[PDB]
């Protein structure tokens, strides 16, 4: 019965850490998507102007 | 009857009890499923970020 609670606590701690990591990854992915779309639209505008 | 007596002797030799294993087993399963979903999301986000 005690290993059950210990495992529950370990799962909760790992979930919290992985959730922080997931938030960081979401921020990085959103920044990457914004950068990619910015570069793509700049390239398209540059080619049209060319 | 001999086997029953031997089992009674064994039960006299050993104790052990159970009060809340089944109650928290469902909680452990839910926590494990949540952690699995979080880990899958984290791995997918990491691959997408790369």
């Amino acid at each position: 019965m005690e290993e059950l609670s210990e495992g529950i606590k370990e799962l909760n701690d790992l979930l919290i850490q992985r959730k922080k990591t997931l938030d960081d990854l979401t921020a990085q992915q959103k920044n990457l998507q914004d950068t990619v779309t910015t570069f793509e639209t700049i390239i398209s505008e540059l080619y049209d102007v060319l | 009857q001999s086997n029953i007596s031997e089992l009674h002797k064994i039960l006299r030799k050993k104790g052990i009890s159970t009060e809340q294993f089944e109650l928290q087993n469902q909680e452990r399963e839910k926590l494990t499923r949540e952690l699995d979903k979080i880990n899958i999301q984290s791995d997918k986000l990491t691959s997408s970020i790369k």
